[PDB]
């Protein structure tokens, strides 16, 4: 409970078959007409969720991938394009590699998560909604 | 290869504004960050502000109601305007191009304009005088003898001083200017010389002062 | 913003030594937002580190980036003359991107004593009515010098003025003029100009002089 501002922005992309998350490069930063070409960078982040399955083990639920602006959310202080497990990178042309602080992370408490979207022409990837 | 040029006044009078054009070659506006960082006389750097290609800007807050920077790119150029100086905007005013070769957006400043001074002031320009230091007796040191020019009283600065128009530079000693009690600068180029050649080479020191279009070739003699 | 303190403002090391420059910050830049800069006199900085590790590609791997929050240094190894510079650390984990007041690296080497050479005023000068005598100090080491002027064996004070230039990449020596300016009247009052040079390569104080019109 009390999250405060630590989430992400945007709604989650769900990962149904066993490839982690990846785009092109170029590709994968959502859209969000209130920020500036030299923020689009960021990560996504593997998030993992377990349930009681009907033969009473423990199960994991499909990951969801959120994603965060560079320098934001639960991996703040890791640099862009470090090599981390559950941790994928992308960027705009246009980038900057700054941390976003500015834009930051979102309070549910007061703001929706905003329904990502990717710009028409994105490579989805397999597995992927 | 990629090279910058600025340009623009180097003397601007207090609470006027000030303007100046980066001249980008060998290379495209378009793609790139573009930014300006001063320096003021003896001091540190300072970050004004950048501009994207396509004319998105973010300027340093404590600069951000007197600047605009602009991009043209149908000349290859970018510009500064800084609006309301002071003397606290006396400074060389660098252009650099940002940009992260190894592709991970680094904001890194990798090529550099050679920076133009600007000064704040409401004293007019004066050209200098140009004096020879002669090689003598008492600047001879055995086989060695020194001889010079003396820049006296100029304003802005700077002035440049090269010695047989570039191909003498061993030796040369060009001495920071210093301001005198009257507002106006001097200053004095020297190199050293074999004793043995006073009487056959031939030393001019060529001075330049653009604020004055004062320009001056000194063949310096015994 | 965030304030960039250097330590130490100035570092004077043999060649061969290492070098160890600080940064540290007034807030956090985390692990990847800090750059060194080189700067020599009269030129543009330079790129030697980004990100606070990584190594611009054209610098040599014996200079090296480190550090992470608000604390960061600069190491230099088999410092060289040629490394004589101003360094700057540059922030850009937050805006504005700020940089340091820079490290001055001075390169120590053995103790030269200035070449004195002594220069009367122009007949030019002369004929507009002012006269400027020059001493030059030449190719010197360690900075510290004592510059006086003696007139008729007058001591001088208040009206000169002295210029000291950049340490030499090459030879790590200084050069220093020293400037004394009087009216023509008060030129052609006097005989015998003379300066005085006191430094730690010389045994004992010395003078250049020479007499007016000789």
């Amino acid at each position: 409970s009390n999250m405060n501002n630590t989430a992400s922005w945007f709604t989650a992309l769900t990962q149904h078959g066993k490839e982690d998350l990846k785009f092109p490069r170029g590709q994968g930063v959502p859209i969000n007409t209130n920020s500036s070409p030299d923020d689009q960078i960021g990560y996504y982040r593997r998030a993992t969720r377990r349930i009681r399955g009907g033969d009473g083990k423990m199960k994991d639920l499909s990951p969801r991938w959120y994603f965060y602006y560079l320098g934001t959310g639960p991996e703040a202080g890791l640099p862009y394009g470090a090599n981390k497990d559950g941790i994928i990178w992308v960027a705009t042309e246009g980038a900057l590699n700054t941390p976003k602080d500015h834009i930051g992370t979102r309070n549910p408490a007061n703001n929706a998560a905003i329904v990502l979207q990717l710009p028409q022409g994105t490579t989805l990837p397999k597995g992927f909604y | 290869q990629v090279q910058l040029q600025e340009s623009g006044p180097g003397l601007v009078k207090p609470s006027e504004t000030l303007s100046l054009t980066c001249t980008v070659s060998g290379g495209s506006i378009s793609s790139y960050y573009w930014s300006w960082i001063r320096q003021p006389p003896g001091k540190g750097l300072e970050w004004i502000g950048y501009i994207y290609y396509s004319g998105s800007t973010k300027y340093n807050p404590s600069l951000k109601s007197r600047v605009t920077i602009s991009v043209d790119t149908s000349k290859n150029q970018f510009s500064l305007k800084l609006t309301s100086v002071t003397a606290a905007d006396t400074a060389v005013y660098y252009c650099a191009r940002i940009y992260d070769s190894s592709g991970y957006y680094h904001p890194v400043f990798d090529y550099w304009g050679q920076g133009t001074l600007v000064t704040v002031s409401s004293a007019s320009t004066k050209g200098p005088s140009v004096f020879p230091l002669a090689p003598s007796s008492k600047s001879t040191s055995g086989g060695t003898a020194a001889l010079g020019c003396l820049v006296k009283d100029y304003f802005p600065e700077p002035v440049t001083v090269s010695w047989n128009s570039g191909a003498l530079t061993s030796g040369v000693h060009t001495f920071p200017a210093v301001l005198q009690s009257s507002g106006l600068y001097s200053l004095s180029s020297v190199v050293t010389v074999p004793s043995s050649s006073l009487g056959t080479q031939t030393y001019i020191c060529n001075v330049n002062h653009k604020p004055s279009n004062t320009k001056v070739d000194k063949r310096v003699e015994p | 913003e965030i304030v960039l303190t250097q330590s130490p403002g100035t570092l004077s090391l043999s060649p061969g030594e290492r070098a160890t420059l600080s940064c540290r910050a007034s807030q956090s830049v985390s692990s990847s937002y800090l750059a060194w800069y080189q700067q020599k006199p009269g030129q543009a900085p330079r790129l030697l580190i980004y990100g606070a590790s990584s190594r611009a590609t054209d610098i040599p791997d014996r200079f090296s980036g480190s550090g992470s929050g608000t604390d960061f240094t600069l190491t230099i190894s088999r410092l060289e003359p040629e490394d004589f510079a101003v360094y700057y650390c540059q922030q850009y984990g937050s805006s504005p991107w700020t940089f340091g007041q820079g490290t001055k690296v001075e390169i120590k080497r053995t103790v030269a004593a200035p070449s004195v050479f002594i220069f009367p005023p122009s007949d030019e000068q002369l004929k507009s009515g002012t006269a400027s005598v020059v001493c030059l100090l030449n190719n010197f080491y360690p900075r510290e010098a004592k510059v006086q002027w003696k007139v008729d064996n007058a001591l001088q004070s208040g009206n000169s003025q002295e210029s000291v230039t950049e340490q030499d990449s090459k030879d790590s020596t200084y050069s220093l003029s020293s400037t004394l300016t009087l009216s023509k009247a008060d030129y052609e009052k006097h005989k015998v100009y003379a300066c005085e040079v006191t430094h730690q390569g010389l045994s004992s104080p010395v003078t250049k002089s020479f007499n007016r019109g000789e």
